């Protein structure tokens, strides 16, 4: 029934501005109140903004009172959130949240799909992906794990598959970390010493900002 | 002809030395004391008549819940006008009549004149917008208008606006409040030659705003209304009850015309003749008369509106011995 | 089964109900949201 | 001490109460032009150029409403007990298919000064009054009435119908009955009832605005 | 402002038993109206949160009745009668007494299993990583329990502090394990100056640190 | 009898019913109102096409519901707290579902099939509904699918209103030929018929144990009745009043009795000593229907005033 499609994510230059929109459909947009809520990376969540029925009553939190703007457009079912003076400490996923208030009524009881806002000077960079394997005097037992390390990039996320997705359980995937502000992450697969060198196994990196997919076959010493 | 002064002006001869200010001395040296005696006696009569009607007015207002319609607020504002005048115009002048002179100074003069003239103006605009609301309800001159409570409350707002439009200016020195005529009354200068309080501007303002415009709009609304009832009663040349309604509508409109004209037309006649005959001299007995009939008109303002509305002159049927009005449950169980 | 018996039954239900009724027993205003 | 979190819970009550009252705005700008009677009542050509029934016909800047039942002495308890605010009793009556006249006598005795709708405005339309002038001569109305005390014409006939409505009135004064002498039924009646309801709303204004 | 208080991480409860998670307040959150205005949220990973308990006392739509709430005037605890395989994830407390609202801090509900063996792997940088200059020696560590673990780095036998980065996955539920990878970010000279290199892992499951090594020779 | 057996009961005193809460809002006559079940919410039905449910504690408007047809004679409220039930003239028994729908409250069943006007409706649970119309007959229904499951006959006149005893399994009926009949809900053979009035009976309710009831009528002569006895038990009549009595509802203890009249008062009666126990003035117009809560804490009146009043 209910579709709360966010729109307006992506990268924002610091101290700048951006509008957000929740395409709302399936529910009578008049008699509800909206809440904007924010979820930081690996932090506790936090309340931002309230608008009521009747489009008048407006509340903010501490740090963004006076710099954010909440409004609703009832012929367009549309929650506008204009943010101004955006800084790195609000790089977060936001949600827009349905509400309804009276006695025996249930606030917050639906949630959006969420969207990403990222405040950095980080330009979009094609990454550098590297294969990892045994070396010079490095000897072989039964099976060997073989890994791919992607370093030095910025979308928020990249992806990597394996021979266009040819194995799932032996692949593990280590999430990312900042280093000089550059994202870095890795993933891995483990194969026996018989299946390789006898088969072709290729890690496959997609870069969803610049749309760049480079594939690397595993190689021995 | 007269005698000036800083706060006082008496139109009487001070070549015989007898003129002193009524802040200073009793004014029996020009008037008979029995004049003041009979004046005080009929002031006593009119206060005794004019208070209990406003008493039972607000008592029948609050007690019977049927009556606080959007079509009845202006009778309540007229009752406020009569209450202001009964409290703050009458007994103070009665007090100074028992003295035969004034005792309160120009500050108490400003007070007493403020209360009295403010009540008079509120009564004026009560008459005005009663006429306007009956015009708009019966005629519908603008296409697609209908009446809510909000327009009546905005009307009461307009009454207080036109109240302030007169009660203010002698507070800010442009033409002041003084004792006046026989000086037992306080009010506004309008007849002493003095451009320093800038009198003629306030004369034009008062005359046009508070007398010409209201007279215009009451004759306008009542002409359109009476001709409308003539047209409607002409559409049905065989209804008796519509022709009844025609006759008592004509009767009551002509009654309100007579009442309003007697209520104000003397003051306009005074300013009329004096500005017509600029520089003329008179007596304070002469000048006293129109204010006397003005406060008399403040007495008969319940007579024309309150004491004759059919829906509301049930009250005097139920008043003259006891009191019981519809929370007495005229129910007629069938 | 005649009437006075049933009326005694009606009694016997009415009797031990004053402690629950907030009207006949009446009510203190702190024990009612009807303060204004 | 109630300044706690319910500043939507009263704010909702403002948002619902404004749209509560603004339903009353386009209430009563219309009036309710109500169809009554039985068969042969002559309101089919009325409703021709014009649940149970409504309509929405307008003429000269005033939208109208209109509703319909029929079959008196059993449909009475409907509208005496649970109608309201009628400005138009269209008491269309059959004139050659009657009986159903003491129907009207005891009905108008029951309605005229009972506490719910003493203040009704009962307007008769002798629809197809040529059928009435035919019926009173083919059948002298002394069959229905003992006290037929007039001549042999239409004026005292229609006036005596107006009598025998209000002959069981017995304590009141008037109704101001707007008897359209109904012509050949494709006739201009919209103007008739138009300024008729104009005069009834004018007298409803003046009864409630001081001037009588 | 008013502060909610939780415990951050918690015991993996065994799938099939009850569990209880608390949160308490920096003020008496009960108002004179009668009911304390408190909110218990569920969030699954990679998802969007639906609520569990509105106003401290009541389950919501589309939630089974195993989420029995418990309330004082000040301290509050949600009790689950049985941990099913799908109530995994993060829990939040969030009061609703005044504006603005702060939330809790998050508390994780996990899965409990046996011990597991740390699977170890060492990797020196191959040739194009060598041409990158700042080398990258990695050590992978898989399928072990819990991810509380320690890593030692004897570079020419020397327990090097700098250049050590660590990264943990979440509870990979295809085998209910954890997996951690650590890199050794190096320069050119930090690579060339030494000869011997050891990763040494220490997990709870034994006293023996598992060693993996190589030599630049 | 009751009356000559009442020789043991010490009197009750005089108790002030203080007019606590005044509900504004309406614009027309109000033909109907009825409660929640946690003694807090109140449905209310008035002539101007809107249908209002209410939180009497904090005294503010909770919902107003559009109808498409502007004629009401009843409304009931489901003891879940999810279904409102609005009737009418045009036989469209409109069931609206409150909570589970998101935003709206729209119909899920228009029970159609009654010939004449639909007089009263009462809920059992979220399943069924018992209804009474002008078709001389009444019916139990099944709103899950819309089949008129069971329908009972017997009268010669239009039905006016209908009543439950809260163990949900008996019902009793009132119709314009001065008839009050008993029907067991499930089977419903023609059990027994009740006379004693001369008027079309206009209200009836049940003594909350489940053993007796009482009828109020506009011939100003209320009565009380056993489940078995078929004759008069206790007569209720101010000898000085001949304007009739529009609605009736017992209090929680069964010590009291409400009645609103045509002279715009609600006399509160002792349910024991046949006395005027007290008086309720303040009504602008005639008391349409009055309602006691489920604990007898408050009591409420809806009248033609376009207002509701809360007595304590
Ligand atoms: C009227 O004029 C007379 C003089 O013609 C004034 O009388 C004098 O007033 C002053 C001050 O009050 C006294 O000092 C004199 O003694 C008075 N004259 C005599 C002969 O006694 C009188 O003040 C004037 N009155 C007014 C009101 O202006
Ligand atoms: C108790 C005394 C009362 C109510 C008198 C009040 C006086 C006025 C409202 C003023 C009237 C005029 C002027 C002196 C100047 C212009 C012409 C008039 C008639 C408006």
């Amino acid at each position: 029934d209910v579709q709360l499609v966010e729109s307006g994510g992506g990268l924002v230059q610091p101290g700048g501005s951006r509008k957000l929109s929740c395409s709302a459909s399936g529910f009578a947009f008049s008699s509800f109140g909206m809440h904007w809520v924010r979820q930081a990376p690996e932090k506790g969540l936090e309340w931002v903004a309230y608008i009521s029925s009747g489009s008048g009553t407006i509340y903010y939190a501490d740090t963004v009172k006076g710099r954010f703007t909440i409004s609703r457009d009832d012929p367009k079912n549309t929650l506008f959130l204009q943010m101004t003076s955006l800084r790195s400490e609000d790089t977060a996923m936001y949600y827009c949240v349905r509400s309804i208030y009276y006695y025996g009524s249930s606030p917050f009881d639906f949630w959006g799909q969420g969207t990403t806002l990222t405040v950095s000077s980080a330009k979009t960079t094609p990454p550098s992906v590297y294969p990892l394997a045994p070396g010079c005097g490095d000897t072989t037992g039964s099976s060997v794990t073989l890994g791919c390390l992607v370093k030095g990039y910025f979308p928020e996320s990249v992806t990597v598959t394996w021979n266009s997705g040819s194995l799932s359980s032996s692949v593990h995937t280590f999430p990312a970390l900042l280093q000089s502000g550059l994202y870095t992450m890795s993933s891995s697969v483990t194969v026996p010493s018989s299946t390789w060198p006898s088969q072709t196994v290729t890690c496959s990196v997609a870069h969803p900002a610049s749309s760049t997919t480079v594939d690397k076959k595993l190689e021995p010493s | 002809c007269g005698t000036e002064g800083p706060n006082f002006y008496v139109p009487f001869s001070n070549k015989t030395g007898v003129v002193r200010s009524p802040f200073e001395a009793p004014q029996y040296y020009l008037a008979e004391p029995w004049q003041f005696s009979m004046l005080a006696a009929y002031m006593f009569l009119l206060i005794m008549l004019g208070f209990p009607i406003n008493f039972l007015t607000l008592y029948v207002t609050v007690q019977h819940k049927k009556l606080r319609t959007p079509l009845n607020y202006i009778l309540l504002n007229l009752a406020v006008a009569d209450l202001f005048m009964v409290f703050g115009g009458f007994t103070t002048t009665l007090y100074t009549s028992l003295h035969g002179y004034f005792v309160f100074g120009p500050t108490g003069c400003n007070l007493e004149g403020f209360f009295a003239t403010l009540g008079g103006e509120i009564a004026l605009w009560s008459l005005v917008v009663l006429a306007i609301e009956r015009y708009v309800v019966v005629c519908k001159p603008m296409s697609n208008f209908r009446f809510g409570e909000n327009h009546a409350i905005m009307g009461v707002a307009f009454t207080w606006v036109m109240a302030l439009a007169c009660a203010a200016p002698p507070l800010v020195g442009w033409s002041r409040y003084i004792p006046e005529g026989m000086q037992c009354s306080c009010g506004i200068d309008y007849y002493t030659p003095h451009e320093e309080t800038n009198n003629e501007s306030f004369v034009i303002y008062m005359f046009v705003v508070h007398f010409i415009i209201p007279l215009i709009v009451i004759f306008f609304c009542y002409g359109q209304l009476v001709f409308t009832v003539k047209e409607a009663a002409a559409q049905q040349q065989e209804s008796a009850t519509t022709q009844k309604a025609e006759k008592e509508v004509t009767r009551m409109v002509i009654i309100y015309v007579i009442a309003f004209l007697i209520c104000w037309l003397p003051y306009a006649g005074v300013a009329f003749y004096i500005f017509t005959h600029q520089g003329s001299c008179f007596g304070p007995i002469f000048m006293t008369i129109p204010a006397f009939f003005a406060k008399t008109s403040a007495v008969y303002n319940p007579v024309i509106y309150i004491m004759m509305n059919k829906q509301f002159r049930n009250c005097m049927v139920t008043t003259l011995c006891c009191g019981k009005n519809p929370l007495g449950d005229d129910e007629a169980s069938t | 089964m005649l009437v006075s018996k049933c009326c005694e039954e009606f009694r016997d239900y009415v009797e031990e109900r004053s402690g629950e009724d907030p009207l006949v027993k009446g009510i203190p205003e702190d024990k009612n949201p009807f303060k204004e | 001490t109630l300044s706690a979190e319910d500043k939507a819970a009263v704010e909702r009550s403002k948002m619902i109460d404004r749209n509560l009252r603004e339903d009353g705005e386009k209430a009563a700008r219309e009036v309710k032009l109500l169809l009554l009677g039985a068969g042969e009542s002559g309101k089919s050509t009325i409703v021709k150029q014009m649940g149970i029934v409504e309509t929405h016909f307008t003429f000269k800047d005033l939208h109208f409403k209109m509703f319909d039942v029929g079959g008196q002495r059993s449909e009475r308890k409907k509208w005496i007990h649970c109608f309201e605010g009628v400005t138009a009793i269209i008491f269309c009556v059959a004139l050659s298919d009657y009986n159903r006249m003491h129907e009207s006598m005891k009905l108008f005795d029951s309605i005229c000064n009972n506490k719910w709708f003493t203040d009704t405005s009962i307007i008769l339309f002798l629809n197809k009054k040529d059928l009435f002038e035919e019926k009173i001569k083919k059948s002298p109305l002394t069959i229905c009435y003992p006290e037929y005390a007039g001549s042999n014409t239409y004026e005292e006939a229609a006036a005596y119908i107006q009598c025998q409505f209000e002959d069981l009135n017995k304590r009141k004064d008037t109704k101001e009955i707007y008897t359209h002498f109904t012509c050949a039924t494709d006739t201009k009646n919209v103007q008739f009832v138009f300024d008729a309801v104009t005069d009834v709303i004018i007298k409803n204004n003046l009864k409630d605005c001081g001037l009588f | 402002d008013i502060v909610m208080t939780q415990a951050t991480s918690s015991v993996p409860v065994t799938p099939g038993e009850s569990v209880s998670i608390s949160c308490r307040s920096s003020k008496s959150l009960l108002h004179s109206n009668g009911n304390t205005y408190l909110y218990w949220f569920l969030q699954r990973p990679g998802q969007s949160p639906q609520l569990l308990i509105y106003r401290m006392s009541n389950l919501a739509s589309g939630v089974p009745d195993r989420f029995s709430g418990s309330g004082s005037g000040t301290a509050f605890t949600l009790t689950i009668s049985r941990l099913e395989a799908e109530d995994v994830g993060v829990y939040y407390c969030m009061q609703h007494l005044e504006y603005p609202l702060t939330f809790g801090a998050g508390t994780k509900l996990e899965l409990k299993r046996a011990d597991a063996a740390p699977t170890v792997s060492i990797f020196p940088p191959s040739s194009e990583q060598l041409t990158s200059g700042g080398a990258s020696v990695v050590c992978f560590l898989n399928n072990f329990y819990p991810k509380d673990i320690n890593v030692k780095w004897k570079i020419d036998g020397s327990e090097r502090q700098n250049g050590v980065l660590n990264s943990w996955t979440d509870q990979d539920s295809k085998d209910s394990t954890y997996s951690m990878s650590s890199t050794l970010t190096l320069t050119k000279d930090e690579y060339e100056r030494h000869n011997s290199y050891t990763c040494e892992a220490t997990h709870k499951t034994s006293t023996s640190p598992i060693v993996k090594s190589f030599n630049r020779n | 009898t009751l009356s000559q057996i009442t020789n043991n009961i010490d009197p009750v005193g005089r108790i002030q019913m203080r007019t606590r809460r005044t509900l504004r809002g309406h614009l027309a006559k109000i033909y109907a109102m009825h409660w929640g079940t946690d003694s807090r919410l109140l449905v209310s039905a008035s002539q101007d096409g809107k249908l209002i449910i209410w939180d009497s504690y904090t005294t503010n408007k909770v919902h107003a519901i559009p109808l498409r047809s502007s004629w009401v004679m009843t409304c009931a409220y489901a003891p879940s707290g999810n279904y409102v039930a609005c009737g009418g003239l045009d036989n469209i028994c409109s069931i609206y579902n409150l909570k589970t729908r998101e935003g709206n409250v729209r119909v899920s069943r228009e029970l159609a099939g009654h010939t004449g006007y639909l007089s009263c409706c009462r809920f059992l649970d979220d399943n069924q509904i018992v209804t009474s119309s002008g078709d001389t007959t009444c019916a139990l229904w099944d709103i899950e699918t819309g089949q008129q499951t069971t329908t009972f006959t017997g009268h010669t006149g239009d039905v006016m209103s209908l009543s439950l005893a809260p163990d949900t399994r008996l019902f009793v009926s009132g119709a314009c030929d001065a008839s009050a009949k008993l029907w067991d809900v499930r089977e419903g053979m023609c059990r027994q018929t009740f006379t004693g009035h001369e008027s079309d009976i206009n209200a009836i309710c049940f003594f909350p144990n489940g053993n007796a009831f009482a009828t109020g009528s506009d011939d100003a002569t209320c009565r009380l009745f056993d489940l078995r006895a078929d004759q008069e038990l206790m007569t209720y009549s101010h000898d000085n009043i001949i304007c009739g009595i529009t609605s009736v509802s017992f209090s929680k203890s069964g010590r009291l009795l409400l009645a609103g009249y045509d002279d715009f008062n609600c006399n509160v009666w002792d349910a024991l000593k046949a006395d005027r126990a007290g008086v309720l003035a303040g009504h602008d117009n005639r008391v349409s229907c009055l309602g006691v809560t489920d604990d007898g804490m408050a009591v409420a009146t809806g009248s033609w005033d376009s207002f509701l009043k809360i007595w304590n």
